[PDB]
RNA sequence: CUCUGUCGUGCUGAGGAAUCCCUAGUAAGCGCAAGUCAUCAGCUUGCGUUGAUUACGUCCCUGCCCUUUGUACACACCGCCCGUCGCUACUACCGAU
RNA sequence: CGCAAGGCUGAAAAAUUGACGGAAGGGCACCACCAGGGGUGGAGCCUGCG
């Protein structure tokens, strides 16, 4: 469930200002819960996903040397 | 090794298994059996009895539209459907686990309803005898059920659902009773009202009206409360006139009219009736301007009464065929024609050979019964302490004689002779009478439970409370010797016809049998999950077998054992209540038994799997594009007409379809079999990784696979023509989702890099001083070496 | 020797030498290395 | 065993159904020694000599074991296996005392 | 030396942790597949076992 968190969370941002969501202020704020802490394991995840993504991308060039090889015959 | 069976069976009108119907005929449920009775004469007209089943039955109902074929529910879990011109059970629906307890009819009778105690409410087709599905709401058992098509029903958890047909789901819900339980559910004819009585007495009133918007089709119309705070057991409507009925499981029924909803609803009338009714239902006769309301009372009774609207009268009545409360003793006379039963409040004694009853008494409890020599006079021991003389032939009391103060007379014995009899009392003594006048008294330590004499009358036996038996001689009252051995106290016991065994059993679960010489235990056996209540021999050893026994235990069993062999020879299956008495034949050749269902008884690859996998999709694809042409060149009426399989796993694409069937085999699997697939099959695996990169799901499998094939396959690919192409495709649809993708989440780290930036400035410090030495997650990993 | 396999195997006391962990000098509670 | 000559198939016939075993100094052929507190002369155990064919893959058949809990953290992957009951707490129900 | 050493008696459970399975996936096996080989089993001698 990766590709389908990311995209809410695309339009999650794509609709709110960064002020707001950085002075967001809920009481249910303490430990691990903390915005601070969520924010992060956030952060993370999505910097692993996005990693794997560049090397699939980066393999994937493989579809046009086998269609320029295809046009060279 | 004669075994035994059952042939005669009477003694009862309606149990306490619910939902009687009327058609001039009162349709009742017996213990297993379906009777059906005329309520003008008392006659029966016939039985309804399946073979195959011995399971009680508990729910009945009236097919609309056509009569004469009938639905009863069992206990089991079994539908049976039956007619009422041949009686025979036409078909048999078991798809249940447990306990059918509601059943419900269609408008044209072809689609059948039936909720269960295991809470599944199953509905029937009548066509193809098949359950067509199998609905599931409900936190707790399902008590009412009707056909609005649509379906309303309601449940103990105090839910009243409205159920769909057409899409097997529900569409609304509501609760009635917030710490209740909504226990029955009434309809009206029109379907515009329904009431559902809760356990406070409490009766909610619902109005209703005859799918992604709101939708509110139920409306808690209001509240209000009957007079009795009980558990309301049911509720039914009339036919055609505007009244109602609702009845818990006590001595008053209440009949309402219909005309706020405490004016739109008041109370017509309180009926009082005798006992606790189980089930009331309606009943309109042709050419009456009353109400027939007929009910079914738990004290084994048929009412029917007329109730006048714009009071009550007890009109008619079925209580002769059976007892009416419970039946304790039982006692056949020596020609084995006629038998007396001995019940809590009467006495009835009945004609075998027409399973019928002749004549009747009223006693007030009944423990004992006995008819004594020549079969003219029966003697009954009751609890209040005393022994009443009735007969046969004139029908009326002769004698009452105080035999104990208030000790209840547990044992009754005629003499073998016929010259006294001998009652063995709650007190601690036991009483001689001849005839009746006092010959001989017996004190004794304790109490005294059962006792009998012996066949050649030479020794009585006793049964006592202190777990023991005491046996002293007939002709003087010495101590010949007694028995020990049981924990429980000894409930019965019987010897046998030569006096040469003793069999006694207590409440231990077991029975002995002992030598009646020197008093050995010949064995003890432990044959009963409970207590095993009367034990009796069969007398006649003319036939060679007077070394048999019965004996009737409170798990409803009966078992046949020989002594000699000390062998069980027979198991009686039959009685579905704790069964109280028993006697044999003075034959032998038949016995009888009642129990506490107030009934008596007279007994006489994986490559290869993703291979097919694409082939199906390919075809189906096919069949898709082909069905889009033809609804593009006009909208006509032409059915995609899918794979079986398709349509059985519930419409999904063929994309979705070899998506499950790539993504259920492991990692390594998935190499190794697509290493097997052959270059024939490529073309269509690389059209489902283009249609799956065109609607992206699953592009990291996408990815690997994709790779797989073509670095295993780059040189077929560079030397082929036709794939140029679907590569074309497929490069240009997987470029553009990795683009998307990577656009997005790199869109969400940058944003989540801002916000964390702004978080660690809205953070940093407010004071300024001279420490900012105040100004980081750690984790443990320990390593072992 | 039936009746004995027999009250061996119910009431089992069987004089199998039981696998000791390698450690157990070293590491007497035997902790995981793992997170902590 | 090798080499050398004389002679030429001539009661002068290499083991069925089944079942068992065997994969490198292994099968098999060959003899010599010893007789070791139990066993073994109708034999047993040593010791040397000659020394191949065919697999050395596969879980398809036949089975056996183990995963679906634990026992370690990085990359990397995987993604809530399924049924019938027992036992326990609570809830209300049924009918005798 | 004392206790052990007086017969309601007469042969054939625990469980919040338990009982039995099923489907998938692995690994191993000349008690499995595969390729070959060799015994015994045919006639006679006999130890042994029943």
């Amino acid at each position: 469930t990766a590709p389908v968190a990311q995209r809410v969370l695309w339009a999650l941002f794509k609709s709110h200002p960064a002020n707001k969501l950085s002075s967001l202020s809920v009481k249910g704020a303490r430990g691990h819960k903390s915005l601070n802490e969520v924010l992060d394991a956030i952060k993370v995840y999505t910097e692993r996903h996005y990693k794997r993504i560049e090397e699939l991308v980066d393999e994937s060039y493989l579809v046009e040397y086998t269609l320029r090889e295809m046009d060279a015959l | 090794y004669l075994k035994f069976e059952p042939s005669k069976s009477f003694g009862v009108v309606v149990s306490s298994n619910s939902n009687l119907v009327w058609s001039g005929q009162a349709i009742v449920a017996a213990n297993e059996e379906v009777l059906v009775w005329d309520i003008k004469k008392g006659e029966l007209l016939s039985r309804w009895r399946d073979e195959n089943c011995k399971f009680r039955v508990t729910a009945i109902a009236q097919s609309r539209t056509d009569p004469d074929v009938f639905a009863v529910g069992y206990e089991d879990g079994s539908i049976r459907l039956w007619d009422s011109k041949i009686a025979t059970s036409v078909v048999s629906f078991n798809g249940h686990k447990s306990a059918i307890t509601v059943l419900a009819f269609d408008k044209t009778g072809v689609r059948l309803a039936s909720g269960s105690k295991d809470t599944d409410i199953i509905v029937w087709d009548l066509v193809a005898e098949v359950g067509q599905y199998k609905l599931r709401g409900h936190k707790d058992q399902v008590t009412g059920l009707y056909f609005i098509g649509f379906l309303l029903t309601t449940g103990k958890d105090s839910l009243i659902k409205l159920w769909d047909l057409s899409s097997r789901h529900c569409i609304e819900t509501h609760v009635a009773q917030a710490n209740g339980e909504c226990w029955a559910l009434g309809v009206s004819p029109d379907f515009t009202g329904c009431i559902t009585a809760g356990n406070d007495g409490e009766i909610t009133v619902w109005a209703l009206d005859a799918l992604s918007q709101s939708v509110n089709f139920l409306q808690n119309r209001g509240t209000l409360h009957r007079s009795s705070k009980e558990r309301a057991a049911e509720v039914v409507f009339h036919p055609l006139r505007d009244y109602f009925a609702v009845h818990g499981v006590e001595k008053s029924v209440e009949i309402w009219r219909i005309r706020e909803v405490s004016d739109v609803f008041v109370q017509h009338v309180i009926v009082r009736t005798t006992g606790k009714v189980r089930s009331v239902d309606w009943a309109l006769n042709p050419g009456v301007k009353d109400l027939q309301l007929l009910v079914g009372g738990t004290n084994n009774l048929l009412e029917l009464y007329n109730i006048v609207g714009k009071d009550y009268n007890k009109a008619l009545a079925v209580e002769l065929p059976g007892h009416r409360t419970d039946i304790r003793s039982v006692a056949i006379s020596s020609d084995d024609k006629m038998l007396a039963s001995a019940a809590n409040g009467s006495l009835k004694i009945w004609n075998i050979k027409t399973q019928q009853c002749i004549r009747t008494f009223d006693c007030g409890y009944a423990l004992c019964c006995a008819f004594l020599p020549g079969d003219k006079v029966v003697i009954v021991g009751t609890k209040e302490g005393e022994l009443q003389l009735y007969d046969v032939a004139s029908a009326s009391l002769l004698e009452t004689v105080n035999a104990h103060d208030g000790h209840a007379v547990w044992a009754l014995q005629v003499h073998p002779d016929g010259r006294s009899v001998v009652s063995g009392g709650a007190d601690k003594t036991a009483k001689f009478w001849d005839f009746l006048v006092q010959s001989r008294i017996l004190k004794v330590s304790d109490d005294i439970l059962s006792l009998r004499f012996s066949p050649d009358a030479r020794l009585l036996a006793v049964a006592l409370l202190d777990s023991t038996v005491k046996v002293f001689f007939n002709d003087t009252l010495k101590l010949y010797l007694n028995l020990y051995g049981h924990k429980l106290p000894v409930l019965s016991m019987d010897i046998s016809y030569d006096s040469k065994l003793i069999v006694t059993s207590s409440a231990d679960k077991n029975i002995r049998i002992w030598g009646l010489d020197f008093g050995d235990c010949h064995k003890a056996l432990f044959g009963h999950q409970d207590s095993i209540l009367q034990v009796a021999f069969i007398p006649h050893n003319s036939d060679g077998n007077g070394h048999y026994f019965f004996s009737a235990s409170k798990d409803r069993t009966i078992k046949y054992w020989d002594a000699d062999k000390f062998e069980q020879i027979q198991r009686i299956d039959g009685h579905h209540g704790e069964i109280w008495a028993l006697a044999v034949s003075h034959s032998g050749r038949f016995l009888v038994s009642a129990s506490h269902d107030k009934s008596i008884r007279v007994w006489e690859m994986a490559g290869e799997r993703i291979a097919e996998a694409l082939e199906l999709g390919m075809t189906d694809l096919n069949t898709i594009r082909e069905w889009e042409e033809a609804r593009q060149i006009n909208p006509n009426i032409a059915p995609p007409q899918r794979n079986p399989i398709f349509v059985a796993l519930g419409n999904i694409p063929a994309e979705t379809y070899v998506l499950n069937t790539l993504q259920k085999i492991k990692p390594a699997s998935l190499h190794d079999a697509l290493l097997v697939l052959p270059f024939s099959t490529i073309p269509s695996l690389l059209t489902f990784l283009n249609l799956f990169a065109q609607r992206e799901l699953n592009v990291p499998l996408t990815c690997r696979i994709l790779f797989f094939v073509l670095k295993t396959h780059h040189k077929q690919i560079v030397a082929s023509r036709t794939m140029r192409a679907t590569l074309e495709k497929v490069r240009a649809n997987l470029r553009a989702a990795l683009r998307r993708q990577k656009d997005e989440m790199g869109f969400n780290i940058a944003a989540l890099k801002v916000v964390s930036m702004q978080l660690r400035d809205k953070s940093v410090r407010e004071y300024v001083d001279e420490t900012w030495e105040e100004k980081v997650r750690k984790r443990a990993f320990a390593s072992l070496s | 020797i039936e009746e004995l396999i027999k009250r061996r195997i119910l009431a089992g006391e069987f004089d199998e030498v039981l696998r000791r962990r390698p450690d157990m000098f070293g590491n007497p509670h035997g902790v995981r290395r793992g997170l902590v």
